[PDB]
């Protein structure tokens, strides 16, 4: 069965998406915004207390198949806001004044191979012409500078940057919602792993949002709360030089289209154990994260 | 998460 201190293979998060909208309709809806290349339903989670003209968060994870504990930190983030609704008065706050999209796993297909056959799976599982190799990275698939650096045109790379912006079924279907939502999204979050960071634009190129100041500053103050609960140490910064160049992600691309706060996490560890973090941290970890995510859901929501 | 960053 489901389990917030264990990975769920895809059977059981599907299910946990019906079961926990179904357990709590009062503040939760469900809906797909599309289907991957294997017929998947990509859903995505409206976390709030209904109401008109409500601003909104948007917040995925998955985009990566074999960072496990991203997948496991949406499904923490959505109990934490049903049990403390009520109870916590700050999500309490923020679940009556905006919604947050809550995508659990983009990259679904990805992901069920990461359980099936490959542990070290990363891109997508659709097929490219003329080879046999499978996959796009959907952090290179959006139109943000696509494929310029950071990236590779050869499918047989994990860098893979597709045969087009949006090619992917997963990454058009996300590009297409936010589009479609612009004017009532105010935060893009997107949650990985691993290297204890948070990252803002750009990565498609060395120039710096016009904001650059602000992003820094509130990037800051996220690493200071996180790190007030077991001292885990994050460090932060324009994601080209606080890891590397790299063109197409979506955190840009989303900045690009408007949205001012726009934020790549990356989660524990440092590189022990990597992709294949143990169960045994996934609370932690998630609990960590949960005061960054907070801090940053209450300075959006006084900077309206 | 690109190896080995
Ligand atoms: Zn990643």
């Amino acid at each position: 069965g489901h389990s917030y201190e264990k990975y769920n293979n895809w059977e059981t998060i599907e299910a946990w998406t019906k079961q926990v909208t179904s357990e709590n309709p009062d503040l939760i809806s469900r809906t797909a915004i599309g289907t991957t290349f294997l017929g998947n339903n990509i859903y995505l989670l409206k976390v709030g207390k209904p109401g008109p003209n409500k601003p909104a968060i948007f917040m995925d994870c998955g985009f990566h198949a074999r960072e496990w504990i991203s997948h496991a930190f949406c499904q923490w983030f959505v109990r934490e806001a049903v049990l403390t609704y009520g109870y916590e008065s700050h999500m309490t706050e923020f679940l009556n004044k905006l919604d947050f999209y809550v995508l659990p796993v983009l990259n679904i297909d990805g992901y069920i191979y990461t359980w099936t056959k490959n542990r070290m799976w990363r891109k997508t599982r659709s097929t490219n012409a003329g080879t046999t190799c499978i996959g796009t990275d959907p952090n290179r698939n959006f139109d943000a500078g696509w494929c310029t650096t950071g990236a590779s045109t050869d499918p047989c790379d994990e860098t893979y940057c597709g045969s087009a912006a949006e090619s992917e079924k997963e990454t058009k279907a996300l590009a297409d919602f936010i589009r479609n939502n612009l004017s009532s999204i105010k935060a893009y979050l997107t949650i990985h792993s691993y290297s204890q960071m948070i990252l803002y634009p750009y990565s498609y190129d060395y120039k710096l949002p016009e904001n650059n100041a602000e992003l820094n500053n509130l990037a800051k103050a996220a690493v200071k709360e996180l790190a007030t609960l077991y001292g885990t140490k994050y460090t932060y910064g324009p994601g080209a030089t606080t890891i590397y160049p790299a063109a197409g992600g979506s955190d840009d691309w989303a900045y690009d289209q408007g949205i001012k706060y726009s934020f790549t996490f990356e989660l524990r560890d440092k590189g022990r154990y990597g992709f294949i973090l143990p169960e045994s941290q996934i609370q932690a970890t998630c609990e960590e994260t949960m005061l960054a995510i907070k801090y940053v859901t209450n300075y959006v929501l006084g900077h309206l | 998460x690109v190896y080995a960053f």
